[PDB]
């Protein structure tokens, strides 16, 4: 998965 | 909170320049913009067949691991990149040698502070590559390399097998050696220590703000390059031996289950996972 | 005497290109002269050569594209420590 923002990654993890 | 790997090594780096010998990089990715200088250096073999998943995917991720704003180890470290790996992640020993020589020439023309050189690549055992690394080390430069991803004795690969270099294997979120396909991290007496190398989030060259998780001894080595940069910035006068001693001193001891390694390699493989000092 | 080395992993070898490593004290001017001598001697035997790079700063020597046929000849050159066939490295 490529996250489009650090926030997107934070929300997912 | 923070990525598991960044927690694992935490119980920045502004004096130090980290040279990266790898693929091309997206130098304007937000994660590393203005922290990385792309040198005019390029020496790569032609791609075989028509494969790669961007040309700069590998190096961009590792630059992020070392120095990235959000996901990096040494967030104040500056980097310089040389392209010695083509779009398929393939280079030559001679290209690597020319790159190592470029670094030394660059230092002589315009000296700065401590230099860390990150070599997130491996080939077969190479007398000349090992000699060049040794030479660069004796000149006063700290070299960090990937142990290799072949689930094999690191002594059979270069620059992993070189004296005077810091060789790094990969461990995962459970401090266990990383499996990569049918293979995994290398091991053995030529490995100095281990570092987080599975499921490591970092800059994705797909877009200026993108992130992706990658695994490998490259990523593990990128952690140690970051840790080294932080330790050298705090104590710029450290000799290579003292730096090695500090890396061992601040490592997590005996957390790796050595049953993962072949029977005879267990005693030979250091049971150490890198970490920053408190 | 100078020795020849090539990568033990067959698929990673790059035959036809060779790293000629000279003895530790060798000066750049000597390395350059040694490269040109190799080209001269190879040319007299009907072989083409290309000096891709001359090393100095870490190790003295040069990178030459040439037939492996010329290895016995190259190993007799002054200042030669050893010669290694080029080989591949890979992103880890």
């Amino acid at each position: 998965t490529v996250f489009t923002s650090w926030e997107e990654y934070l929300d997912w993890v | 909170s923070i990525p598991w790997n960044l927690e694992r090594i935490t119980p920045g780096g502004s004096l130090v320049e980290v040279y990266l010998l790898d693929t091309s990089i997206q130098s304007d990715h937000r994660e590393i913009e203005g922290r990385v200088m792309v040198t005019d250096f390029e020496n790569v073999p032609e791609e075989d067949g028509t494969r790669f998943s961007k040309c700069d995917s590998h190096g961009t991720h590792l630059a992020g691991v070392v120095s990235g704003r959000d996901a990096g180890v040494a967030k104040g470290a500056s980097m310089r990149s040389l392209r010695v790996l083509n779009c398929q992640g393939k280079g030559t020993v001679s290209g690597t040698l020319i790159g190592l020589e470029f670094i030394r020439k660059s230092q002589l023309v315009q000296p700065v502070g401590p230099l860390v050189v990150l070599l997130p690549l491996a080939g077969g055992y190479s007398r000349v590559l090992n000699a060049a690394c040794q030479r660069l080390a004796r000149a006063g430069v700290v070299l960090v390399t990937a142990a290799g991803n072949f689930r094999d004795d690191a002594c059979l690969y270069s620059p992993a097998s070189a004296p005077e270099v810091i060789t790094v294997g990969a461990t995962n979120a459970q401090d266990q050696p990383v499996t990569l396909g049918t293979l995994g991290t290398n091991f053995g007496r030529c490995v100095d220590l281990f570092a987080p190398g599975e499921d490591i989030i970092g800059a994705s060259s797909d877009c200026s703000t993108c992130f992706v998780s990658q695994s490998g001894t490259s990523q593990a080595a990128a952690h140690v390059a970051g840790i080294a940069a932080m330790m050298l910035s705090a104590e710029p006068e450290l000799t290579l031996a003292e730096l090695r001693q500090r890396l061992i001193h601040f490592s997590a001891k005996d957390v790796i289950n050595e049953a993962w390694f072949p029977e005879d390699q267990r005693v030979l493989t250091p049971n150490l996972v890198a970490a920053l000092p408190p | 005497t100078a020795t020849f080395h090539r990568c033990a992993k067959d698929p990673w070898r790059l035959p036809g290109t060779y790293v000629v490593v000279l003895k530790e004290e060798t000066h750049l001017s000597q390395s350059e002269r040694t490269a040109r001598r190799l080209q001269a001697q190879a040319a007299r035997r009907g072989y083409l050569t290309k000096i891709l790079h001359v090393f100095h700063g870490l190790l003295p020597g040069f990178l030459v594209k040439m037939s492996g046929d010329l290895l016995e000849l190259a190993l007799k050159l002054p200042h030669v420590d050893y010669i290694e066939e080029d080989s591949s490295v890979f992103a880890q």
